[PDB]
Formats: structure tokens, sequence, C-alpha cells
């Protein structure tokens, strides 16, 4: 349980993120520390991930959802592990809220360039909205394209090789 | 930290063998190592680290 090994650092200035759902008013400031160029602290963002595949592993293979008459949603494409694209449409669109139950045809690790801050954000918002936030895999996404394209290199950059085993 | 971290990946050997065959100054030598220990999980820790977390009861 490497989370509860404590650790802290907090030199980001960053709110303690708990198990419970990450609070929108962080994920608009995380929005801000890749305005910023800044990183979130280890144990959160090894709890973060904890979470994430306890949630991911559960959902069925092929997603099914109904929408209603009345109600629209936004459906998104590769992004190449640029955030900017959906900064944008996040705030011109609508945050992806409940209101905004957007649907992502992956390709995020498709390259590398703010691509963990990318799934980072992304899996953020999973976690608030899971209801309506819908995360697909791309098809430029596998080891074999995380070496090429040198994302196994960015993590391996930011973090110790053990964040790359719980990545995969 | 990011700087020490390269260097210290790439020459660890040199630094170690320093230790082993220089005499004089094991004393500063020593505290540019950097280990894995129990209670820093993927991080590593300086020998002073260790040593500013040790018990009232360790001596060693
Ligand atoms: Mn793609």
């Amino acid at each position: 349980l490497d989370i509860e090994s404590m650790t802290i650092e907090d030199e980001y200035s960053g709110p303690k993120l708990e198990d419970g759902k990450v609070t929108i008013s962080f994920m608009k400031e995380l929005m801000q520390w890749y305005k910023d160029q800044k990183k979130l602290h280890r144990k959160c963002a090894y709890q973060i991930l904890v979470q994430v595949k306890e949630v991911l592993s559960k959902l069925s293979t092929l997603v099914e959802t109904t929408l209603k008459e009345t109600e629209k949603i936004t459906v998104c494409g590769d992004t190449h592990g640029q955030f900017y694209d959906l900064l944008n449409i996040f705030e011109l669109n609508g945050l992806p809220s409940e209101t905004n139950p957007y649907i992502f045809n992956g390709d995020f690790v498709d390259r590398g360039s703010f691509s963990v801050e990318v799934i980072l954000t992304l899996f953020g918002f999973k976690l608030l909205y899971p209801d309506h936030f819908h995360l697909l895999r791309g098809n430029a996404e596998t080891d074999n394209m995380n070496q090429i394209y040198g994302f196994e290199g960015e993590v391996k950059a930011k973090y110790t090789a053990q964040m790359y085993e719980l990545f995969s | 930290k990011e700087n020490y971290k390269k260097f210290y990946e790439a020459f660890s050997k040199n630094l170690k063998l320093g230790i082993h065959e220089d005499s004089t100054n094991r004393r500063r030598l020593s505290e540019l190592l950097r280990y894995h220990t129990s209670q820093s999980g993927d991080e590593m820790t300086s020998l002073s680290e260790y040593v500013s977390r040790m018990k009232e009861t360790q001596k060693s």
C-alpha cells in the first residue's frame, strides 16, 4: 500500500485528493497546472491510478448506453496526447459534467507530448462523472508504441519504473 | 534532484569504486550515495536521511 507509506511533499502546493471523487475545483486547477506545465504529487497520482483500475476493470468490454430523445452526446476522436484541444472543447461545448456526457474514441498515448497529463486529467474526470464520461482504447495504443513515441520515457523520467507497471 | 538522478544512474559505479579505493575522500563520497530502502519504496535515500529517520533505540 505505497499510498499509505506517506512521504507526502506538496511542492506543488497540491490539495489532498481523497479516495472519494476528485473535486471539480481541483480538476479546474489541474487544467491550470497544464497552462503552467505543472504536475501531480506521487501519492495522489498512485491513489487515483488504484481507483481508476478498480472502476474500469468492471465496466463491460462493449459499453452499452441509452440516449433519450431529448438528450445529446458529444463524441470525440484521436487526441495524440495533446490536452490543448480537449482543454478547449471542455471549455467550449461545456465542461465534461453530467450535462456533457462525452464519449472519447481513445488514442491519448498515440503520441507522448502532454499524454501523461492527458490521461491523468481524463482519469480524474472519469471518477467524478463515470456515467457520462466514456473512454475507449485507441488503435495506436500498446507498449510497442508507448516505447516508439517515448511515453515510457516520460513516465521513467517523471517517476520510478513501478509507476509504468501501474499505468500498464 | 533530477539532474542528480540522471548523473547517479550513469555513474554510481564510479562513486562506489571511489569509496573503495580513495582513503581520504570516503568522508565526502559517502554522502553522494543513494539507496533504495524498505521505507522509501520505489524512491532512494541518502544515508543521512536514513539517519534522520532513526528511532532513538537504533544504534546502527
Ligand atoms: Mn490514433
